[PDB]
């Protein structure tokens, strides 16, 4: 509830009062933080004060006025919505001296033509208008740090995911998406898995973490040090997470799996959150294919295919907050679990207590 | 899976 404390830009932040908007809800600045932080972004929606205003600033603040080309590309619905957003940056960014435009084309598409040659830091439009200035090669694509699918329900969900998508090809890799939406059906939410990663939701209404799309696992292994040996075999591809209960046994595992040429990534809870943002930074950028960690920050989550617990918590409940999409929202994907023979107890006990069959690895991918 | 071919700074 206040923009002072998120550190933006004071010619930005003097926008924003004189703008008249007050101190932002706790979700929306949740967001801009996020979007600031340089996050793809799904961000249920609400009529309320900061509607658009919310993301706006975001982009604002995430621009460098010195660099005169098109760094953020805001997409929505119409025409009429998309010269609001526009008069939204403008007048936010009066004090920032902030070049934007609104491709109305909207004859002139000429004046249009003009004013994205001419240089413009964020451009906003429908997903045609901008592929038209695509096409037409007016919008130079070549510095888009951010993409912003404004109210993607309307646009996403009613004919334009090639509009859209089309667009989405002519951009850098990895520009970073935030999809802006009031809604947000299942439809719309695979949609996101296709052009946005390890991607922050918030939303408006609740969501738990089931167990229900989760294929769960356990190797017999079954004495700590056949463990590592165990998971040697396992590994043989991609992007997974493995818990310990200890920063002891994370430190170990890791100076032995980077024995092996295994990328690796290592977290505690008794690290600074610069650090462990630091880290996973790294690990979603896929630099690591391999994070092993302590729970601390379990109750993460970096939505992630495969999970291993190398070691069984004790507290049953952490179970599913190492382990669980999603709810809605969320990816199913495979836990394992490696279970000494001193360890199977629990793991029956963990098995009960969510209610949940865990049934032995029998040697697939899936 | 979405992909940013069809582009070239």
């Amino acid at each position: 509830p206040t923009f002072d404390t998120m550190g933006l830009r004071e010619d930005l932040l003097r926008g924003i009062y004189a703008y008249g908007f007050e101190k932002p809800s706790a979700i929306q600045q949740r967001a801009i933080k996020q979007i600031i932080k340089g996050r793809d972004v799904i961000a249920q929606s609400q009529s309320g004060t900061g509607k658009t205003a919310t993301f706006s600033v975001s982009v604002l603040q995430c621009l460098d006025i010195q660099v005169r080309e098109t760094q953020a590309l805001i997409l929505a619905p119409t025409r009429e919505l998309a010269v609001q957003v526009q008069k939204g940056l403008l007048a936010l960014g009066d004090y920032m001296n902030v070049q934007c435009h609104a491709c109305i084309g909207g004859t002139n598409v000429g004046e249009d033509i003009r004013k994205l040659d001419y240089g413009q830091h964020v451009v906003a439009g429908t997903p045609g208008r901008v592929f038209d200035m695509i096409r037409r090669r007016s919008l130079r694509t070549r510095a888009i740090k951010m993409l912003v699918l404004d109210e993607a329900d309307e646009m996403l969900n009613k004919g334009f995911k090639e509009q859209i998508y089309d667009v989405y090809r002519y951009l850098p890799p990895a520009t970073q998406v935030v999809l802006i939406s009031a809604t947000l059906p299942h439809e719309i939410l695979e949609m996101t898995n296709k052009f946005m990663t390890d991607p922050i939701r918030i939303l408006v209404k609740r969501d738990e973490l089931t167990l229900e799309g989760i294929k769960q696992f356990f190797v017999a292994v079954e004495r700590e040090e056949w463990k590592f040996d165990t998971l040697c075999d396992l590994y043989d591809i991609t992007q997974a997470v493995i818990f310990c209960n200890t920063k002891r046994k994370v430190d170990w595992l890791t100076e032995k799996m980077r024995e092996a040429n295994f990328t690796v990534s290592s977290m505690h809870g008794d690290m600074p959150q610069k650090e462990r943002e630091s880290i996973m930074k790294e690990f979603r950028s896929g630099a690591s294919r391999v994070l092993i960690s302590t729970d601390v920050w379990a109750r993460d989550v970096p939505q992630v295919s495969l999970i291993i617990n190398y070691d069984l918590p004790n507290n049953r409940e952490l179970y599913i907050h190492r382990i669980g999409r999603s709810g809605r929202y969320g990816r199913k994907g495979v836990a394992v679990n490696f279970v000494k023979n001193d360890d199977i107890r629990v793991l029956r006990d963990i098995e009960q207590y969510y209610s949940t069959q865990i049934d032995e690895m029998p040697m697939n991918v899936a | 899976r979405w992909e940013h071919d069809k582009f070239r700074e």
